[PDB]
RNA sequence: CCGGCGCGCG
DNA sequence: TCGCGTCTCTCTAAAATTGCAGTCCCGCGCGCCGTAGGAC
DNA sequence: GTCCTAGGACTGCAATTTTAGAGAGACGCGA
């Protein structure tokens, strides 16, 4: 990784290979490859494993970076741990290497345990195959959890804090959300896992005359980050002096100075270094508050693959480097020439080796996403090892691509947008533009339409198909953190148009810039119109105003002038208001008065939608202890109502609405019963007036600690006890 | 404040009538 | 410009961010602009289980208080020398202006009331608060005084000790 | 400690220290006469308010 | 008004072992649950059909294990401050070690004679009790007499607090709390423990409790149906129990015991003992106490019937008393309903069949649907209720979809914006719920918040833009032309917006407008500019925002308004909203 | 080479749970009523003065932590919890 | 129709 | 022939740490994994 | 394969763990 990005997945390779070198003899103190094939292991359900001469059996790691057992992909996560205590300095990783060798040493005190250990450990978690973003992205975490780590509760409030070592190492963005904050990590792009267990980021040496220095990118442990004075500015600045004392922002010991160039040792120059993947995929994020970029990377893990994909007009330039990383296409293993190309399979032949390369057609996730390929190249047609031949899920041309370009306006239409609501135009539901193919498992006759309600594609296990196209309650999001729910649909018709005449998909409220503090996305929507009309894509890498002032400001008002000019669309760039046109209500044919700024961004349709939030329940099964509805919609269970909402309720002074929900409702069985039948014959309901089943369930657990508890009435006009029955 | 002498403080609670007489 | 942060032990960082989100931060300001950022999401994860628990104890103090009387018929007020703390209160004692009674016993105060106070001479105004109420297990009518909600006088079984410890612990 | 000192032990028992509140009332025959909004709650009957 | 009394009381109370037998009248003597082969009640068991009943009774009925040796309760010996140290006047260590050692304990009753001068603890045995005087005094006499002078275990603790004299109690500790007194830290700690025993004596002398009650004789058994880890811990208590009984020692008698607090109340006595997985068991006083115990989780919040839960959306459409339902939602919730409309109108022929309708979606299910969700309102909830007004009723109305419309200007009372927010739906059952939903919980009467009674649904956002552009007068001065100066005339309000739809005018052009009522338009308290005085007596004031004329001969008083469209639109606004409500009604 | 040495929510829950002059005053007359009056206007009024005194240095603390961050709560309230 | 672990949403 | 500080414990009054007990937002969704051990 | 089969963080508080205060019975030295 001296002078590319390294591969995504290279620690865990890295790894895996130590541990069979070394970690096998230091605890032993000969392996065959196993019978079952990869696609065997996890087709009916087998851990792929090889043979130990018989010891036992050792799981193999594919060259993604997963494991399978029972069938189960599976990823093992890096942990961090104590080796200023918050010094990264004084902490060491451990990756698949140091636990996979250790249970090797609880092994030999094989099968079994390994078994064991992928299925029990928290470390060890089932990978995440929404899209390809979440297949590479999971493996690169560092938890401070798990055995001999820190609870949430256990976790200092010192520790979770960004310490100043992490620069490089640690993404200071990418964090988990909830009790876990801070306390789940991500590596960066140019991180390395070093010989101490420390993390490594390469720097560039600047050295004085006398001296070869051969290779002038060398990484530092944390430990040695602190004593040299690393700048991350550049050397374009000349006044009537020399270049050697103009000043710079510099990073020594821990703080921020401002020195001569003639002192700075190392420099900072590759442009994705201090990030994670999630954080690298986000065009003009120095244009967007560091509090949304942290929303917004979690948020393009969460994109579903669309029946139809294509590529982004503005990216980031690490698109391709995520496609080749994942997998999802296919990629040459050796050179040759293409004979045959089809659905099914595709023929490569190179150097008297004939090769048949299958292809995946329509199969499950673990997440309930389709996977699908598509040849990406045709027959006479020489290829390199290394190169790309087929298309994947979410990927095109070797890019990844999660969501496509809508036309989008930023104005308020009639509350429809109002807080965070998005209203979208019928062609985007017609055209098949967010349409996305969603798969279950159900533990029939093949390609029958049941009724859930999908079409049975594959039976072994029950496979159902179901294609969604969106629907008002999705939810849609930018790569800027611009999440939203679609709450309208229009007819074409009935949506703004531009003065070309073409209406607009999306409408976005202009409110949500502000307060959100992401003007990223006004940006890209910008340079994304101007790339449509020129026939350009852009894939800009971030901090693009190192070499100038406004630098992305000149870059997408050029871009955008040029496609007005050559276009013949002056309305494309407007000198009076750059980036903003006038366009015309589709109900009225009348212009909005003010210029509305319009684009086509990037937008993604995420797994959070209707038709798996939307429950309801009018009785039922209940709990076999507590006599109360169940919990869960996959469970037709009830709605809790929880100690605020009956605060709620007696701030109100309903004390009836309470008593129903306390009773007959929830676990009154002799009462539960009659409001069944009086309300099928509209017969009023009377007050229960005896203990629900809670009560009399503590009663006796209360007996059980040698505790009576008796509930008396006294009559106001006698003055007789009653003991009620409980 | 009711003041820290405590003839001046039986005075406030007489003029703010927390207790009299 | 977004100015200057602080690293995580309170000291201030001495490199400010002299540019704005338009202008788009340099990497040196970006990575300094994160140490807000983390601060913003660890801060709600005590902020939520800090007030939660102060609500649920701020709720059960006064849970049992219900306006079960229209009179406790106290004879003690508090003495008040402000104008949004005045209004609703009942008076504890007559107020005079010379010879002229200006405000009754047992009155609710309105607005133009106590405008009449504070525009003449008036040095001492008596009322009804939780405070001269003769029961810490109940509130009467007159010592509560009127409704938060429903501007009249409160009424007899409100559960105004739950609306007191929501109104609290909600912004929290 | 103000909510600990009331006039219910159910109402303590349901808020902290179940078994320390439980153990001393059960020692002495505690009543609780019912007074408040949260003891109704428990018994899932109708709150005096 | 003579107040409507209601005299309701619930007492705890330390109970007795024969109150423990009348509950199990049914004794539990084997340790065996279940059958592993035929899956049956074993007799005798923990699950015994004989003892509990047939397989609702099995939730009640309660059973009870004989002890061999009478066993303390941990809640009244370890908890700290121990009430039994407290009302046997003994440090807690001792205690312990009689308890758990094998240590006894010399003179444990007085209400019997005695003859030996054994006071105290003796850690040691007594050498001549092992064989002196057992052998010259013989087995059965001895044995018969053993219990009276020395003893050992819980037995003896119950032996002390069975003849103990509560009022011999409260004056010795009355006596002793004067003499300190007369006489410093724990001079005052011994008057604080003297203080606290007098208070726990007299407590026992006017309840039916007896302080003997505190160690166990019968263990009462849980209901099967309620326990269906508990079961591990009864078997233990048989286990060491019967074989208890077997030998009849010492050691085993302590197993028993702490087999009671392990079930009883585990993690107070240090290391809590753990099962064969290395986990900590849990007690009665693990599940009925903390925030997911008994108390906390099971009775101060319930999951209920007929609620249901979607995605929440905005509808600007919605009347501030309205919400959308989803058609499977309102199906669902209103089932009951449904089946009362279908057989009432004779499409029904009974509950299955009008059940079985419902489930394929008939096109008439829809139309009672409809008819039955008229007047009848259902509540709504977000998750995080921090107020009262995070639960509100309103009138639903069946709208297409999946989701839940909510109208935009309740969205602050709760707290809710449309990027994924969720929703629970419930329905009032009863008549009463129904009448308290109408006149208690609908938004129209809820306008002000609690907390200090400001309106909490005001415009926002959207509305508040619009609005704010509306109301935004005319460009003046500088702004509004280019030169220093060295607009149309409008009979009625309705002339101007007709003008203005005509595109004749801007929204923000200026223009008069003939004022017919009296002055009240909010403008700063200034005289007029300039008074145009005519020689024949009429005279025009000119202000910054208005022009009247006015005459010395007539009485008449013509005003015009400076304004623009938008100030009439929402002034219009207004007035057309109130004569619109007036008349409706 | 050279050392120098030179120059909410939390607040709101010390209070419930329990100002500098308010127990230097509780102190001070506390050592002095009962020893000025004996029978129970030692304890009856230094209860009543030392009670007065709390409870209104008990809203102003409150109100003051809320009023600092814009919150707007009737002084109703308070005094229901102070009570 | 029972509990733990992991991942998420508001 | 006792008398005198006093040798050697000696028993308890009065702080001084110190080891538990108690608690630490709410409401939803999904997946996986249990239920172990040993002589046949 | 297996069939029965037996480690935060803060507050509260009583509980040691001394520290100390006096202090006395038998006494080796001594007047
Ligand atoms: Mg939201
Ligand atoms: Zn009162």
């Amino acid at each position: 990784g001296t002078s590319t990005i390294p591969g995504f997945n290279q620690i865990q390779f890295e790894g895996f290979y130590r541990f069979i070198d070394q970690g096998l003899i230091e605890e032993l103190s000969q392996l065959v490859e196993p019978l079952i094939k990869e696609r065997d292991a996890v087709y009916e359900s087998l851990t792929y494993s090889s043979e130990l001469y018989f010891i036992g059996n050792i799981p193999l790691m594919n060259s993604l970076g997963t494991f399978i057992v029972n069938g189960i992909y599976r990823v093992v996560i890096n942990q961090i741990l104590q080796s200023d205590m918050n010094h990264l300095k004084n902490k060491r990783i451990r990756s698949v290497a140091d636990l996979l060798q250790d249970q090797l040493g609880l092994a030999l005190a094989l099968t079994t345990t390994y078994e064991s250990f992928f299925g029990l450990h928290p470390l060890s978690q089932v990978l995440d195959r929404t899209n390809p973003l979440t297949q590479i992205v999971h493996g690169r975490k560092l938890s401070y959890l798990g055995p001999g780590g820190l609870t949430g509760r256990t976790a200092n409030f010192r520790i979770r804090d960004i310490h100043p070592s992490h620069y490089g190492r640690i993404c200071p963005i990418d964090t988990s959300e909830g009790i876990n904050v801070g306390l789940i990590g991500s590596l960066s792009i140019h991180a390395r896992i070093g010989d101490w267990g420390s993390l490594e980021s390469p720097f560039y040496e600047l050295v004085e005359k006398s001296k070869k220095a051969q290779i002038r990118m060398l990484f530092l442990s944390p430990s040695q980050d602190e004593y040299y004075m690393i700048a991350a500015g550049n050397s374009l600045a000349l006044n009537r002096g020399i270049q050697e004392e103009q000043v710079v922002p510099a990073r020594y010991r821990q703080e921020f100075l401002t020195i001569a160039w003639e002192e700075v040792h190392l420099r900072s120059i590759f442009p994705f270094q201090y990030f994670s993947i999630g954080a690298s995929l986000i065009p003009f994020i120095e244009h967007n508050d560091a509090n949304r970029a942290l929303m917004s990377s979690n948020m393009q893990r969460q994109a579903v693959p669309l029946s139809r994909s294509e590529k982004c007009i503005v990216g980031t330039g690490l698109e391709r480097q995520v496609a080749l990383d994942s997998g999802v296409p296919a990629i040459a293993e050796h050179e040759g020439k293409i004979l045959y190309t089809d659905t099914e399979k595709i023929i490569l032949s190179g150097n008297e080796n004939t090769l048949s390369i299958p292809l995946i057609m329509y199969q499950r996730s673990n997440k309930n996403t389709c996977m699908h390929q598509k040849p990406q190249v045709r027959r006479g047609k020489c290829i390199k090892k290394g190169q790309i031949l087929a298309d994947g899920a979410a990927t095109v041309g070797g890019e990844l691509a999660l969501g496509k370009n809508v036309l989008v306006a930023y104005m308020p239409w009639e509350g429809y947008n109002f807080e965070d609501a998005v209203l979208i135009s019928e062609c985007l539901v017609y055209g098949d533009i967010y349409t996305s193919f969603h798969i279950r498992k159900y533990e029939v006759m093949l390609g029958s339409w049941v009724e859930g309600r999908g079409r049975v594609i594959d039976v072994r296990r029950v496979y159902i198909s179901q294609k969604r196209e969106i629907k008002v309650g999705d939810k849609v999001a930018g790569r800027h953190g611009n999440k939203g729910i679609i709450s309208k649909i229009l007819p074409r018709q009935d949506m703004p148009y531009l003065q070309d005449g073409r209406p607009v998909d999306m409408v976005f409220n202009p409110l949500g810039v502000p307060s959100r503090m992401n003007v990223g996305q006004i940006f890209e929507c910008s340079l994304g119109l101007a790339g449509s009309l020129l026939d350009r894509h852009y894939r800009i890498a971030p901090f693009d105003e190192r070499y100038e002032q406004e630098a992305s400001r000149k870059l997408v008002f050029s871009e955008l002038y040029e496609a007005s000019k050559q276009t013949a669309n002056p309305w494309v760039f407007e000198p009076e208001y750059p980036g903003k046109s006038r366009i015309f209500d589709g109900r009225t044919g009348d212009p909005f008065e003010q210029p509305v700024i319009i684009g086509k961004p990037y937008i993604l349709k995420l797994i959070h939608q209707v038709d798996d939030k939307i429950h309801g329940r009018s009785s039922g099964h209940y709990a076999l202890v507590t006599q109360q509805p169940l919990r869960g919609r996959s469970k037709q269970g009830g709605q809790r109502v929880g100690e605020m909402e009956v605060w709620a309720l007696e701030g109100f002074g309903v004390a009836h609405i309470l008593q129903e929900m306390l009773t007959y409702k929830s676990d009154h069985i002799r009462a539960r019963q009659e409001v069944l039948g009086t309300t099928i014959i509209g017969g009023t309901i009377p007050k229960p007036e005896d203990a629900p089943e809670s009560f009399r369930l503590l009663v006796r657990e209360l007996r059980s600690l040698a505790l009576e508890l008796n509930h008396f009435l006294v009559s106001e006009k006698n003055f007789q006890i009653n003991r009620k029955e409980v | 404040w009711f003041p820290e002498e405590p003839f001046e403080a039986f005075k406030e609670m007489r003029e703010r009538k927390v207790f009299d007489v | 410009m977004r100015g200057l942060m602080s690293d995580p032990q309170g000291q201030m960082i001495d490199l400010p961010i002299q540019s704005n989100l338009r202008e788009g931060l340099s990497l040196t300001e970006y990575i300094i602009s994160c140490y807000g950022a983390r601060k913003g999401v660890v801060d709600t994860a005590v902020r939520t289980s800090d007030a939660g628990y102060l609500t649920r104890r701020l709720v059960e103090v006064v849970q049992h208080i219900v306006v079960r009387r229209t009179d406790c018929g106290t004879i003690r007020g508090i003495s008040v020398s402000f104008i949004q703390t005045l209004i609703g209160r009942v008076l504890a004692d007559d107020i005079y202006i010379g010879s002229r009674c200006v405000a009754f016993r047992n009155q609710d105060l309105g607005i133009g009331l106590v405008n009449r106070f504070i525009t003449f001479g008036t040095q001492s105004i008596s009322i009804r608060t939780p405070f001269t109420c003769r029961s810490t297990s109940w509130i009467c009518r007159l010592c509560y005084g009127r409704s938060p909600t429903h501007g009249d006088l409160v009424e007899l079984g409100e559960a105004v000790g739950i609306i007191a410890g929501q109104s609290i612990g909600e912004p929290g | 400690r103000a909510s600990l000192n009331t006039q219910s032990f159910i109402s303590e028992a349901s808020f902290q220290e179940t078994a320390r509140v439980l153990a001393k009332a059960a020692l002495r025959g505690r009543i609780d006469w019912l007074k408040g909004l949260k003891e109704n709650v428990v018994l899932g009957g109708v709150i005096p308010a | 008004m003579i107040d409507r009394y209601k005299h309701q009381q619930l007492r705890i109370g330390l109970v007795s072992p024969q109150q423990i037998s009348a509950w199990a009248t049914g004794e539990v003597t084997k340790p065996y649950t279940f059958h592993y082969k035929t899956n049956k009640p074993e007799k005798d068991g923990l699950f015994c059909e004989r003892i509990f009943g047939p397989i609702r009774i099995r939730r009640y009925q309660m059973g009870y294990i004989k002890l061999t040796c009478p066993v303390t309760h941990v809640w009244y010996l370890k908890r700290l401050p121990s009430y039994i140290a407290n009302l046997l006047d003994k440090p807690l260590k001792e205690l312990e070690g009689l308890v758990y050692c094998d240590f006894s304990f010399a003179r444990p009753i007085t209400k019997k004679p005695t003859f030996l001068r054994l006071r105290g603890s003796f850690e040691y045995e007594i050498q001549s009790w092992k064989y002196s005087i057992p052998l010259f005094f013989t087995t059965q006499g001895f044995e018969i007499f053993r219990n009276r002078e020395i003893s050992t275990g819980a037995g003896a603790i119950r032996e002390q607090l069975a003849d103990l004299d509560l009022r011999i109690i409260i004056e010795n500790s009355l006596v002793e709390w004067k003499q300190l007194g007369e006489e410093d830290r724990k001079i005052v700690r011994r008057k604080d423990f003297l203080v606290r025993r007098m208070e726990l004596a007299k407590h026992f002398i006017r309840t039916n409790i007896e302080p003997e009650w505190m160690v166990l004789c019968l263990l009462p058994v849980l209901p099967p149906e309620l326990r269906p880890d508990i079961n591990e811990l009864y078997r233990r208590v048989i286990y060491r129990n019967n074989t208890l009984t077997d030998l009849l020692v010492m050691c085993q008698e302590k197993l028993v015991q702490e087999a009671v607090d392990t079930l009883l109340d585990n993690g107070i006595r240090g290391q809590p003992m753990r099962d064969g997985h290395n986990k900590v068991y849990k007690s009665f006083s693990d599940v009925i106490e903390g925030k997911e115990g008994r108390f906390r989780e099971t009775l101060l919040g319930k999951r209920v019937d007929y609620s249901g839960r979607s995605v929440i959306v905005v509808g600007p459409s919605l009347s501030l008393h309205r919400c959308g339902l989803p058609r499977e939602i309102a199906i669902e919730l209103f089932q009951t309903f449904v089946i009362r409309g279908l057989i009432r109108q004779h499409l029904a022929s009974n509950i299955g069949v009008a059940k079985s309708q419902i489930r394929e979606k008939k096109p008439i299910v829809w139309e009672i649907l409809q008819e039955v969700m008229q007047g009848h309102p259902v509540l709504l909830n977000r998750a995080p209720t921090l107020h009262r007004l995070g639960i509100q009723s309103f009138q639903p109305i069946l709208v297409e979809g999946r989701t839940i419309c909510l109208h935009p200007l309740v969205c602050k009372g709760f707290n809710a914006d449309f990027d994924g927010d969720q929703m629970a739906v419930h329905v009032p059952l009863s008549l009463e719920a129904q009448a308290e939903a109408r006149l208690l919980m609908f938004s129209h009467m809820n306008l002000l918040s609690p907390a200090i009674g400001d309106p909490i649904s005001v415009p926002t956002q959207d509305m508040l833009i619009g609005l704010y552009v509306l109301t935004s007068g005319t460009r003046r001065g500088i702004c509004a032309n280019r030169y220093n100066p060295c607009e149309p005339f409008f009979c009625n309000s309705y002339d101007a917006i007709g003008a203005y739809r005509q595109k004749r005018i801007n929204l923000d052009s200026p223009l008069w407008l003939r004022w017919q009522l009296d002055q009240r338009v909010i403008a700063s308290k200034e005289v007029p500019i300039e008074v145009h005085y005519e020689s024949f007596g009429n005279y025009h004031e000119i202000y910054a925002h208005y022009l009247i004329v006015r005459s010395v001969k007539k009485e008449t008083l013509y005003i015009y308004i400076r304004t623009t469209v938008g100030h009439i639109s929402f002034y219009r606004e207004i007035e057309e909203a109130i004569q619109g409500f007036s008349q409706a009604c | 080479l050279v050392t120098f040495i030179y120059e909410g929510l939390p607040k709101v829950e010390q209070v419930l749970e329990v100002s500098l002059n308010l127990e230097k005053r509780i102190k001070g007359w506390n050592r002095c009523i009962t020893r000025i009056l004996g029978i129970p206007w030692g304890f009856l009024i230094g209860a009543e003065l030392t009670i007065v005194q709390s409870r209104i240095s008990l809203v102003n603390k409150i109100q003051k932590v809320y009023r600092s961050q814009g919150v707007q709560i009737h002084n109703r309230h308070i005094e229901i919890i102070v009570r």
